[PDB]
RNA sequence: AGAACCUUACCUGGUCUUGACAUCCACGGAAGUUUUCAGAGAUGAGAAUGUGCCUUCGGGAACCGUGAGACAGGUGCUGCAUGGCUGUCGUCAGCUCGUGUUGUGAAAUGUUGGGUUAAGUCCCGCAACGAGCGCAACCCUUAUCCUUUGUUGCCAGCGGUCCGGCCGGGAACUCAAAGGAGACUGCCAGUGAUAAACUGGAGGAAGGUGGGGAUGACGUCAAGUCAUCAUGGCCCUUACGACCAGGGCUACACACGUGCUACAAUGGCGCAUACAAAGAGAAGCGACCUCGCGAGAGCAAGCGGACCUCAUAAAGUGCGUCGUAGUCCGGAUUGGAGUCUGCAACUCGACUCCAUGAAGUCGGAAUCGCUAGUAAUCGUGGAUCAGAAUGCCACGGUGAAUACGU
């Protein structure tokens, strides 16, 4: 229970901070417009897909601040950032969002560059004879 | 091994202090851009032969422990093989196996 | 080798349409890891298709992926002094991926001023079954109809199933000679 | 690209040898090993015998070569011609 | 001849280091080379005592030696004079004045290095070596521990080949990261060149002699820990 | 708010060692002064070294070593002179360096 | 892991022999500093500052010059002479100890079968019984997620107010490092010889011991180092030592290995446009500063790096443009100017930039890593580091085909 509810939306080493409240449907992303940051991009349809899905695009007002990651990925982190914050609209809510896959953090985690190998696993290439 | 790389390391420190201390900013003052219509006189830059061995360009050091050439590391005063040898017996502070 | 059968990672319906057939496609469209570029190209192709016929944006895309499809692959498994070949049936996941790969192999040399136009246009061709991978589907079936004579280590293998207290018919299972 | 940056060079090493040589007009080849060092007005009509790592090469200084180093006239490396490799053993 | 040296991998967890100082990177090499010099030149001065280990520490303006011994009195000597002559010459060697304490004495009959010194000594004196390696293992397991590996090298009996032998008994784990396990590689001489004994001896799988702290930040230290929450 | 006179920050390589030595300074600062704060964790640095694993040749196999350095700050909002006295009278460590210069 | 000298094995030219580095003695000088001149510089003479240290007040140590030895020194040879240590197969999936029985014994058996696994993992069991090593474990690291700290960290909300944590003020909030939490083939269902175990079911970031790493039994291989370093046998020690300069590995004729970057358009071009992580910075970087064409530059407060800087992160995003013609890709060459570290930048050094401009249209023989944060591809930082990174090492962006079958 909170004044304006909050999600952390951590995905693939990016953290989307996302404060949701009641309003008229508006967006602020990294203190600018949707148009500015994700101008004529598929990234614009990403952040919009979970707000269309639980049918509240035109009813949630939003403030978003986001760090780390790649721009197409930050939209992806926002997709969890919105869904983190919604949990109490209904009791089944996080469960159904995880089933649609848009809570789900990308469970694959880094492997470090290894010693004597040219990448994480690539052992050196030699023909030597 | 060689005594010549140990002899070098000892010779540089009296000669760093002797040639170099007077000469510190002297390359910049008499030659470079700070000499804009000032100095630019050969007779005050013919003096950089003396600091030649005492140069930042010869502080390649190599090992202090053994005097052993090639593959050096300033942070130990050592090389690849000799780091690993001290590390095996736990002689280097903070040093552990890496995992991540 | 290999004690048991292991599965595979799964690719997930695209964020702009909700399609598995798009999500498998974007993956064989990937160049130098750059899947978000191959996304703009896939979806910009689909709007160009929708301009040839507005009745579905996915219409010619989906049927191209039926019409250019390989069902079969050719394997080699020695018989004595000679290797020969045995066709084997391909799994749906690779049937789809071979067929999409071939549409995109052709589309990237087509010389139109954008991969979105090139690709949409090579779906127009392969949609009617007149294009570049119609011959490639036919050639792959020609090998499977021609090579129906040979089998995998054929002279010893025919004894081996009946002798290992296996059946009187070729056992598709580990530790029978195959 | 490379230069000589910003300072003024006459070489300390060339200075004592040149100073005594110029007074005579010309004298016996000046034994120089300092081939990193550039040529200057002071050195014109003298003969600088230039260590090349193996031996000295006499270089005559004259007005057209003051734009150059001693090491530039004086060789180092060998270029192996390419008609055929040596094949065989010798008895 | 496979494997990383066993004690090399443990030094970040539940085993402490062979030296403990801080020198802020640039002076880290001059301090390691001095720590190495005080190790090299000091073990020769206490040649007449018996010792299992040496642990050297550099606080500010001071060098503090901890030393491990077969018994409490040996290094101490007569009226404290013997250890005061150690601290005099560590001060001469070091780039600081010096302090010295003797540790608590623990398992001197089982230590890695005081057993490997004993086995080399046979080789130094050219005995037939017929029973030697087995009698090493027998007495080491008779006096304590839970497993021992011995490996002997040096061209045995004076051969013009390499000629090894080894013997492991009970439990000797190899890749272990938790607890101490005591290993020593001796190097020592005889008539024909270098001979050497390797002693892995094993006391336990759990040693608590270094562990992570008991508590989170909030219950440890100060009762009143709380902040104002603004008012810049 | 109060003004920070002087800054005591603790640097050590062992990750367990730094938290324990810091907590005793924090306690020493509360018991002998009036204006203390909970130690800000502050980000940890790591250096990467690579060497051979055999004495000579055998290029493929290598060895990799890490060394961490952990920084703790405390942040005494006003240190009393009796805290600076006690730090300086009771000094003997090698495992932590305390830096008493400020920034 | 950073080759103009030095470094750095070599070669040439210069120079001396207890020695360019220590200990010891005989004789002169304090060493240290500042400075002219001869000599390439090594090295020497001389000037000028200083007379410390100890002293039958001779003389000497430190350190240097000079001379012997004991000795320092030696990339001096032998890796069937070695010590120390590690590589190969290979995460092979095996290796062995105690002990009984069967054989005259060498040796078997157990270590092999049935069932099951990543595994000699584990159920059943035969004259094999009991047990240990590797594998198993402790272990770090991360993920979500609970939690505390609250600056050199932060600001859903509210106030002063351009709506900037600058400040009245806030903990909701990432966020950093640490207490840790979760996942156990444990529950439940099916299969499986009762069984380990595989798969399903449910919540959750995640179900197959969560992702990642640590992590390799014993050993032939006569592997490989005498050059980290120990070291016998064994040689010069006016040297198989060492200082100073110049040249050299990176030469060039090509072949062969590897990686980068490319051959395209998934892109390049122009104009506009975006968010990093992690770390490094007392030979070093560096605010402010003025100079500069971008980069940079010299000066300097300063730094200890969650403060300031490297750093302008790049691919990617927007619009128009381009079609296999070496171009609208690729930019090497080379001419010139502006900048840098140093006696010195020509062959063997760095950075920016203007103009033109070749090889290469995805390579026959040949040739390797890879099961998923993997392979692929892009940039960044770092160890080394005067000045050199395509390498190596770690970090973050975007991130795949399939694993049927033996």
């Amino acid at each position: 229970a909170e004044n304006q509810y909050y999600g952390t939306g951590r995905r693939k080493s990016s953290a989307a901070r996302v404060f949701i409240k009641p309003g008229n449907g508006k967006i602020v992303i990294n203190q600018r417009s949707l148009e500015q940051y994700f101008g004529r991009e598929t990234a614009r349809m990403v952040v919009r897909q979970p707000l269309e899905l639980v049918d509240m695009v035109e009813k949630l007002d939003l403030y978003i601040t986001v760090k780390g990651g790649g721009i197409s990925g930050q939209a992806g982190a926002i997709r969890h950032g919105i869904t983190r914050a919604l949990m109490e609209y209904d009791e089944s809510l996080r469960s159904e969002l995880r089933k649609a896959g848009f809570v789900t953090r990308d469970a694959r985690q880094v492997e470090r560059k290894k010693v004597g190998l040219r990448k994480a696993r690539r052992r050196p290439q030699f023909s030597k004879r | 091994a060689k005594q010549s790389m140990k002899a070098r390391e000892v010779k540089r420190v009296a000669l760093a202090d002797k040639y170099f201390a007077k000469r510190a900013e002297l390359k910049a003052i008499i030659s470079d851009v700070n000499a804009s219509d000032e100095d630019r006189w050969n007779a005050v830059l013919k003096l950089q032969t003396l600091p030649r061995d005492s140069s930042p360009s010869r502080q390649r050091n190599r090992c202090r422990q053994t005097g052993r050439p090639h593959g050096f590391l300033r942070k130990f005063g050592l090389s690849r093989i000799k780091v690993r040898e001290a590390a095996m017996r736990g002689e280097i502070p903070g040093l552990k196996k890496a995992s991540w | 080798p290999r004690r048991r059968v292991i599965g595979q990672r799964k690719i997930l319906p695209d964020p702009k349409f909700g399609s598995e057939l798009l999500a498998k496609f974007v993956n064989i469209l990937m160049v130098d890891g750059k899947k978000s570029t191959a996304e703009s190209i896939v979806y910009s192709a689909l709007e160009t298709l929708a301009q040839r016929s507005g009745k579905s944006e996915l219409e010619a895309f989906e049927v191209a992926l039926e019409n250019v499809r390989p069902t079969v692959e050719v394997k080699s498994r020695r018989v004595g002094g000679s290797t020969y070949q045995v066709p084997v049936e391909v799994r749906p996941v690779r049937r789809n991926a071979l067929a999409m790969r071939w549409i995109v192999e052709a589309a990237r040399k087509r010389g139109d001023k954008s991969m979105a136009l090139r690709l949409a246009n090579e779906l127009s061709d392969a949609a009617e079954n007149k294009g570049t991978a119609v011959k490639k589907r036919e050639d792959v079936h020609r090998m499977a109809e021609a090579n129906k004579a040979f089998a995998h280590y054929r002279w010893l293998s025919l004894r081996s199933f009946s002798h290992q207290a296996g059946a009187s018919s070729k056992q598709p299972a580990l530790g029978y000679l195959n | 690209p490379r230069s000589l940056k910003k300072g003024p060079f006459i070489d300390l090493h060339l200075l004592k040898k040149v100073e005594k040589a110029v007074e005579s007009g010309d004298k016996k080849p000046l034994r120089t090993w300092s081939r990193r060092s550039t040529i200057f007005p002071n050195m014109i009509g003298l003969t600088i015998a230039v260590h090349n790592g193996r031996q000295h090469v006499p270089v005559f200084v004259t007005d057209e070569m003051v734009g150059h180093k001693l090491g530039e006239f004086a060789p180092t490396r060998t270029y192996r011609g390419h008609a055929a490799d040596k094949k065989a053993k010798k008895k | 001849g496979q494997k990383v040296h066993p004690n090399g991998i443990r030094l970040g967890i539940v085993k402490p280091w062979n030296s403990t100082w801080f020198a802020n990177t640039k002076e880290f090499a001059d301090n390691l080379d001095s720590d190495f010099k005080v190790r090299q030149y000091l073990t020769k001065e206490l040649a007449k005592a018996s010792v299992s280990r040496i642990v050297i520490e550099r606080p500010a303006k001071s060098i503090r030696v901890t030393i491990h011994t077969a018994r409490p009195g040996i290094v101490i000597g007569k009226k404290g004079e013997d250890v005061e002559k150690l601290r005099k010459v560590v001060a001469d060697i070091a780039g600081v004045p010096a302090q010295i304490n003797i540790a608590e004495v623990r398992k001197p009959e089982l230590d890695a290095k005081l057993v490997a010194d004993s086995i080399t000594s046979q080789l130094e004196r050219r005995v037939m070596f017929r029973r030697a390696m087995k009698r090493a293992v027998q007495n080491a397991m008779r006096l304590g521990a839970k497993g021992i590996k011995v490996e002997v090298s040096g061209r045995l009996g004076g051969a013009e080949i390499a000629r090894t032998e080894w013997y492991r008994e009970g439990r000797v784990p190899l890749h272990t990261l938790r607890a101490d396990i005591d290993y020593n590689t001796s190097e020592a001489h005889t008539t024909y060149g270098v001979i050497g004994v390797k002693v892995w001896i094993f006391k336990g799988e759990i040693l608590g002699g270094m562990a992570a702290v008991e508590q989170p930040e909030k219950p440890a230290a100060q009762p009143k820990k709380q902040q104002r929450k603004g008012r810049k | 708010m109060q003004n920070q006179r002087i800054r005591i920050r603790l640097k050590a390589f062992d990750h367990r060692l730094i938290d324990q030595a810091t907590a005793e300074i924090v306690e020493t600062a509360k018991r002998t002064g009036a204006q203390v704060r909970g130690p800000i964790p502050l980000p940890t640095r790591k250096e990467r070294f690579t060497v051979l694993i055999s004495p000579h040749v055998n290029k493929d196999a290598r060895d990799q070593y890490e060394i961490r350095t952990h920084l703790r700050l405390v942040d005494i909002v006003e240190p009393t002179e009796k805290t600076v006295d006690a730090l300086m009278r009771l000094d003997l460590a090698a495992g932590v360096d305390v830096q008493i210069s400020l920034g």
